[PDB]
């Protein structure tokens, strides 16, 4: 491959994409669907 | 990299997969 093709990260790592889906499923956990309309 | 030119006339540069023993300077993934 090593001739012209190069490969680039993506933005977020997928220690950042797992921070996420934890922030996702602990506000949906804690405070149900609320979290998605305001304030959890 | 630009602030852009309304903003500063500065830059920065990155050189995408090099390591820089190949080229402040900074080694970012
Ligand atoms: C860059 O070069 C240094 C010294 O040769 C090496 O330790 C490092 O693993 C190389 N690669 C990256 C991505 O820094």
């Amino acid at each position: 491959k090593f001739n012209g093709l190069t490969v680039l990260p993506p933005l977020l790592t997928d220690e950042m994409i797992a921070q996420y889906t934890s922030a996702l499923l602990a506000g949906t956990i804690t405070s149900g669907w609320t979290f998605g309309a305001g304030a959890a | 990299i630009t602030p852009g030119t309304n903003t500063s006339n500065q830059v920065a540069v990155l050189y995408q997969g090099v390591n820089c023993t190949e080229v402040n300077v900074f080694q970012t993934r």
